[PDB]
Formats: structure tokens, C-alpha cells, sequence
């Protein structure tokens, strides 16, 4: 919760989980295809991640040892979630994270792009991405026409994407 | 007629000791957070600093 300072030094374990708790798979996507897919991993996965939070409210200071058993699930949802989308939409998710990785992570200045991709896994995985708490007479910030902060430099590939995408008729 | 009017006065300062002994008993009786302390928000319980907060924290 506070950070260190002052000399320190990292330390890593050599060792492994206990034969109690099961093999639970890790994710690997870093922190542009995490912040790329994070409204579809809480879109397909809300039910779990609140009955893990839920968990961890419940039984209050244990913590850690009693709330495995659903931190195994919400790991697993969103592996899910990240290979489904990386099936289907591989290479404008790669688009938009790698638009993201420019632009100090920013979702202000990759629009282009995010349009593609919402479009891609709106019509093949069936998820949508929405901003919660916005009541209605609130347009919601990735659909207004001319915003009033636009980025430095579009990136290349996404505006040539987009107006091929304006060609064809996808988007 | 004067052993009356002294019963009385008798009356009149046993009444008085039992209050002054009443009046001290009063005080060092422990008393409640509602009156001691503010009586809106009567729980002693904090739950303070609620912006970045972990679930878990409570107790």
C-alpha cells in the first residue's frame, strides 16, 4: 500500500503451491492488451469478479486462503475472454494495443482503432462494451463526434484500416 | 409541641444527606458513548478513509 524506498532489494521463493489448492492458469497478456480487452473481461466476467470481491468482503481479514477458490475462477473467465478475442479478432486487437503501447496508454488517442475492435468483437463475440454508472441525457465519451482532446499523431496503420473499413462498408 | 418541629428538621437534613449521597453516586457511574461523547452518530465504529479502499479492511 505504500511503496519502497530506502535500499531495497528483491527477493523471489523458490517454491510452489501446496497439493490442497488445484493448478490454476495464469494470464499473459501484459499491460496494452490488458487495458485493450478490460471492458470485455468485465463485461463477460462481472458475476465472478463481484463473487470474489463478495468473498473477500464476506469473511473479513482471512482473506487470502478463503477467497482461492473464486480467485481461481476469475483468472480462468478471463484467460477465456483473451483467447476468444484473440481467434477472432487478432489483428485489430493487436492494432489497438499497439497503438495503446504509443501514446503513454492513453484511450484518448487511439479511437480509430477501438472503433474496429468494438465493431469486431460486438458481431463475433457478442460482447459489449459499455460505461456503467452513466445515466441517460450522458453521451458516453468513445462515441462523440469531434472530441475536444484528439491526440498528437493518429497512428498509421489504424487510419488506413479505418478508411478501408469506410471503403468496404464495415464500419 | 417542639419535639414535632425538631422531628421535622431532623427529616428536612436526613433528607438533604441522602441527597448529597445520591449526587455522589451519580457522578461515578459510567455513563454511555451517547451521552458522553456526541449523541448523533452514536457508533465508536471509524470506517475512515474511504477513497482507495480494499475490501477486507473491516473488522
Amino acid at each position: 500500500p505504500r511503496e519502497a524506498a530506502a535500499h531495497w532489494v528483491p527477493f523471489e521463493d523458490k517454491a510452489n503451491m501446496p497439493d490442497n489448492v488445484p493448478d490454476v492458469v495464469e494470464v499473459g497478456a501484459t499491460s496494452a492488451p490488458l487495458l485493450s480487452a478490460s471492458y470485455f473481461i468485465g463485461a463477460k466476467c462481472k458475476p465472478y469478479n463481484d463473487d470474489f470481491m463478495l468473498c473477500r468482503e464476506e469473511s473479513q481479514g482471512s482473506g487470502a486462503i478463503d477467497c482461492l477458490k473464486e480467485g481461481r475462477r476469475v483468472t480462468r473467465c478471463a484467460v477465456s475472454v483473451i483467447e476468444d478475442i484473440n481467434k477472432s479478432c487478432l489483428d485489430e486487437f493487436r492494432l489497438h494495443w499497439q497503438c495503446l503501447e504509443q501514446n503513454n496508454h492513453q484511450l484518448s488517442g487511439c479511437r480509430k482503432a477501438e472503433a474496429l475492435l468494438n465493431k469486431c468483437v460486438f458481431t463475433k463475440l457478442n460482447l459489449e462494451k459499455k460505461i456503467p454508472g452513466l445515466r441517460p441525457d450522458e453521451e458516453p465519451v468513445f462515441l462523440k463526434k469531434d472530441p475536444w482532446i484528439k491526440p498528437a499523431v493518429d497512428d498509421f496503420k489504424s487510419v488506413r484500416a479505418y478508411a478501408e473499413a469506410k471503403k468496404n462498408g464495415t464500419l | 409541641d417542639i419535639l414535632n418541629e425538631e422531628a421535622k428538621i431532623v427529616q428536612a437534613l436526613n433528607n438533604q444527606r441522602e441527597l448529597t449521597i445520591k449526587m455522589h453516586e451519580l457522578k461515578r457511574e459510567e455513563k454511555d458513548y451517547a451521552h458522553s461523547y456526541s449523541p448523533l452518530f452514536s457508533d465508536p465504529v471509524p470506517q475512515g478513509g474511504s477513497i482507495g479502499k480494499a475490501p477486507g479492511s473491516s473488522r
